[PDB]
């Protein structure tokens, strides 16, 4: 049940990358032959089943061009030249990333060039208030989708997100509890409640009034 | 309400050769679409559902793809007896809809 | 093992009304959701009416409502169909198949089918 | 009492070898206990007797054909069980995390979408689902109590979850509800029940399979948050229609995903593990059970079983994590336990159990009771007949893959006994490496006995001292009766023809003795008994 091909000239079973009558094939290190999306010399191939396209055989590289592939519930997108697509790409007005070691679209928290994106169970770029592992987080949507620190508004008004290490062990982006206290970012002041919320209006502290937008 | 196109209403191949039959959905349906099998003078007997894996029983050339509006049917080798109709359903919102029929024919 | 017998044939003067019955065994019943189903030979298959485990909520297209109905007797593990104003359109071999419910009664797949009654309506 | 006793026994003390006529084999150590005693022990077997010669060093050996027939199917149930293998409990669903001492078990919402889609699975494969020999249970799908070995049905404990406050303004549209104020899960207004939203077929089963393994089945309260995760929209084409159907069946008292101001869906599954025992009722057929191995203390101690005693056979093989287990008895039972995954190392490399070399002196301690048997890190629990004193229970594990070692243990005499099997040339081949295993194991029973059922049904009989490895093997070829004595290498004696009839072999402490009755010259009337 598992397909090799030895060498006419040699007999070695081939472990890579290899090209036969014009045609391109892929095998793993034991040289057992495998269905799947690997990486070549030109790059990411889709190596097809017998007769999904042009009278294909089976581990035959196949033309696979502007359409979307799932294996294992993965997501694999290949681009005009019959290759699959790295890194970030707008697909119908929507964004994925596509990790440079292979072409898996990420679906949770994970690291993108030192900065920490969040998808969705499907890869969709996701922004808003969003929790993670009951832990409620900022992805600010004004700049490239990415995770930021300071107060935003939340669903039940705006919320203090500290950075790592601020208060009772805490871990950056976090909603913390800040019960009345001062704090300020960029030259803006802030004040919080009880209930460790911001607060609009003309609010007195100590005797001497002030006013938020 | 919703509508549901079968490409083929008839089609013919030979003993040994792989035949995809497409279906195409009026709207998204997302995954919730079943595929059967009707003997003529007997019960349709089903063999994909949720458009990916197949029932229990149901033989390895009956492979299922497809999510969103195309769905294809694939069968890796006729045989005498995978010789019957085709159909598509949605499941997805209560007015169930159906395919129109394709019936896989001998070519002699 | 599971077997659907149904036995509702006949012919009847349009305008008129007949009743349909579908009997179960090799499976528990009221556990799993039912429907009927309308064969036309010149067009395709037409879902026409489906109910619940326990026949709470029941689902009819726009052509149905006010036209026909189901009636479920767990006891006797039969499922009926109840016509009415037969229009000369319901020539179709009715069917009897089992839905893949949980409890509610959702659009699904069907694992068994019944053989089929041919009814016929005409002059 | 005493007066009664001595007034209606009498006592013959003059000395007299033989009374009532036997083959008598007064040599070994001076005693007197050639046959007057052994007739009493070959005639009804009775175990007080079989107990008390045991601290003299007899072992007389049984070639009686139910015997031999019960060591075989005993030694053919536990190559099957010991052959076929099993991965450990929450591979599928479970396996929760100790976090901040609640036992938390998923923590996304895509996996607690994927925990109930492999609960769904009750309605496809049924409650037991099916391999090529074996019924299997559905991970983290308890039932409690399986009296479908009776009456064909089995039924479900509780696996429900907390119900749901009211909101202010509710809305449906495309199968997504719209909220106004987003509502509060509330530990009071009791819990809403999973499994009448599932219509488990549990009333009429197919056990054609004898093989089954145990359930994980405590019962437990799910309790569970909510979160944000605003990116599930279309998820609702999957096992999500289970949790509809939650939803639909409770009307206002469970919403597993709204849009009250933002996107919500259920986050965490924090289940509570309350205490289930499961009373499984037997019938008259051989059924042999599989005991799972769980990873975790908290879920293993919240279990019991809890086994009935109609007159079969069956078997159980025991996990190295344990359980508490019941059982119960009557008149006929034959109950037999497989300690192979006791008395080897056990660790989890993939998900599945691989069995080490040994264990040193797990057996060396066996705590007999007339209730109560403790093997290793188990206690078994014996009740309903516990006075019965023609009951036997059987201890197996496989020393080798071909040669088992079968323990005979009776619980009212509170005693042990050795037993083997496998191919009688490969036990001499590899005695050495047998008894060095057993030495290993820590059992002090000096004498091990040999019954063993080849191909083509025919017998072997032995008896294989521990000390200096002597063994005697006789067994019938071709109508005619054939004597082996070994030195646990060589054949030092070999009688292919044994001209013999009502053959006992017994050894004392390494003097072996067999004895029998001669015809001298083939003639009927001069019948001669020998030892």
């Amino acid at each position: 049940g598992k397909k090799y091909y030895f060498n006419t000239n040699t007999a070695i079973a081939s472990t890579g990358y290899t090209i036969i009558n014009g045609k391109h094939f892929y095998f793993n290190t034991d040289g057992i032959m495998q269905i799947g999306v690997f990486k070549g010399p030109n790059g990411f191939e889709y190596f097809a089943p017998a007769n999904t396209d042009a009278n294909n055989i089976e581990g035959q590289a196949i033309l696979y061009q502007n359409e979307f592939l799932t294996l294992n519930g993965k997501k694999y997108y290949f681009g005009s030249d019959s290759k699959a697509v790295t890194g970030w790409r707008i697909i119908n007005n929507k964004k994925y990333y596509f990790n440079p070691n292979n072409a898996i679209a990420a679906i949770h928290l994970c690291t993108i060039n030192n900065d920490k994106y969040y998808f969705s169970y499907d890869g969709i770029l996701q922004n808003g208030y969003i929790t993670i592992e009951r832990n409620n987080f900022y992805f600010d949507a004004n700049n490239e989708s990415k995770m930021v620190t300071g107060v935003f508004k939340g669903p039940n008004g705006f919320e203090y997100f500290a950075p790592a290490n601020t208060h009772n062990n805490n871990i950056e982006g976090q909603a913390i509890v800040y019960q009345n206290k001062f704090l300020t970012l960029n030259g803006k002041k802030y004040y919080f409640d009880n209930d460790s919320k911001a607060v609009t209006g003309w609010q007195t502290i100590d005797g001497k009034k002030y006013y938020f937008n | 309400d919703i509508v549901m196109t079968q490409s083929h209403k008839f089609m013919s191949t030979s003993i040994g050769d792989r035949v995809s039959i497409t279906c195409k959905a009026s709207q998204d349906v997302g995954t919730a679409v079943a595929w059967y099998q009707q003997k003529p003078g007997q019960s349709p007997k089903l063999l994909i559902y949720w458009a990916s894996t197949r029932h229990t029983g149901v033989p390895d050339r009956f492979t299922g793809s497809g999510s969103g509006t195309y769905f294809t049917l694939s069968i890796s080798n006729v045989q005498s007896e995978d010789l019957a109709d085709y159909f598509c359903q949605q499941y997805s919102s209560y007015p169930l809809t159906f395919g129109a029929g394709t019936k896989l024919e001998l070519k002699r | 093992e599971v077997k659907l017998v149904e036995s509702g044939g006949g012919l009847v003067k349009p305008g008129g009304s007949l009743k349909l019955s579908c009997a179960a065994s090799g499976f528990t019943f009221s556990n799993y959701a039912m429907s009927w189903v309308r064969q036309t030979p010149e067009k395709r298959l037409e879902w026409v009416a489906a109910i619940n485990g326990n026949g709470a909520k029941i689902y009819y297209p726009d052509t149905v409502k006010d036209r026909f109905t189901i009636s479920r007797d767990n006891a006797k593990n039969t499922l009926y169909l109840q016509m009415s104003s037969l229009r000369s359109e319901d020539t179709a071999l009715y069917s009897c198949a089992r839905q893949y419910g949980f409890y509610a009664g959702s659009p699904y797949y069907f694992d068994y089918w019944g053989l089929g009654t041919t009814l016929t309506v005409s002059s | 009492n005493l007066i009664s006793n001595a007034v209606n026994d009498t006592i013959n003390v003059l000395p007299t070898i033989t009374e009532g006529i036997p083959i008598v084999s007064t040599i070994l150590d001076g005693i007197n206990l050639g046959a007057a005693i052994k007739e009493l022990l070959d005639e009804h077997d009775p175990l007080l007797k079989k107990e008390l010669e045991a601290k003299v060093g007899v072992l007389a050996i049984n070639m009686s054909l139910s015997i031999a027939a019960t060591v075989a199917s005993i030694v053919g149930i536990g190559a099957e069980v010991t052959i076929f293998l099993l991965p450990i409990a929450g591979i599928s669903a479970g396996i929760p995390s100790l976090v901040n001492n609640e036992l938390i078990l998923h923590d996304k919402a895509t996996s607690v979408v994927n925990y109930f889609n492999h609960l769904s699975e009750s309605k496809k494969y049924g409650p037991l689902k099916t391999e090529d020999d074996k019924i299997l249970v559905p991970i983290d799908d308890l039932v409690i109590s399986e009296i479908d070995f009776n009456n064909n049905s089995i039924k479900l404990g509780t696996c429900n979850i907390l119900a749901m406050e009211g909101g202010s303004g509710h809305t449906v549209t495309g199968n997504i509800d719209h909220f106004f104020s987003s509502p509060s899960i509330s530990s009071h207004i009791p819990s809403l029940s999973i499994y009448s939203a599932i219509g488990i077929e549990t009333e009429n089963l197919d056990f054609s399979k004898k093989i089954m393994m145990l359930p994980n089945a405590p019962s437990r309260v799910f309790w569970w948050e909510t979160g944000a995760v605003p990116g599930l929209r279309s998820l609702e084409n999957d096992g999500t229609r289970l949790l509809d159907s939650i939803r639909d069946l409770y009307p206002g008292k469970f919403y597993w995903r709204f849009y009250a101001f933002f996107d919500y869906a259920i986050t965490t599954l924090k289940p509570v593990y309350e205490d289930t025992n499961i009373k499984i009722k037997l019938d008259k057929d051989t059924r042999n059970f599989i005991m799972p191995t769980i990873t975790t203390n908290e879920i293993r101690n919240k279990l019991s079983y809890s086994f009935d005693g109609a007159g079969g056979t069956y078997s159980l093989l025991l996990s190295s994590y344990p359980i508490s287990t019941n059982i119960n008895l009557s008149k006929d039972d034959l109950w037999i336990f497989n300690i192979d995954n006791e008395v080897r190392e056990i660790s989890i490399e993939n998900g599945t159990i691989k069995k080490g070399k040994l264990i040193k002196d797990v057996l060396s301690k066996i705590d007999i009771n007339k209730n109560k048997l403790i093997i290793g890190n188990q206690t078994i629990d014996f009740s309903g007949d516990i006075d019965n004193k023609d009951r036997y229970i059987f201890l197996t594990c496989e020393l080798d893959d071909k040669i088992s070692l079968i323990i005979e243990i009776n619980l009212v005499a509170k005693s042990y006994s050795l037993l083997l099997s496998g191919d009688k040339n490969y036990l001499i081949s590899n005695l050495s490496n047998i008894i060095e295993k057993i030495n290993t194991l820590g059992l002090d029973s000096k004498n091990i006995a040999y019954n063993y059922t080849d191909e083509s049904n025919n017998k072997y009989f032995g008896a294989i001292s521990k000390t200096s490895q002597k063994s005697i093997i006789h067994y019938k070829k071709d109508s005619k009766n054939i004597l082996e004595f070994y030195n646990d290498s060589t054949l030092e004696f070999n009688s292919k023809d044994f001209i013999a009839e009502d053959i006992n072999v017994f050894m004392k402490d390494d003097i072996n003795t067999i004895t029998g009755k001669y015809y001298v010259d083939n003639n009927t009337d001069k019948s001669i008994d020998f030892s």
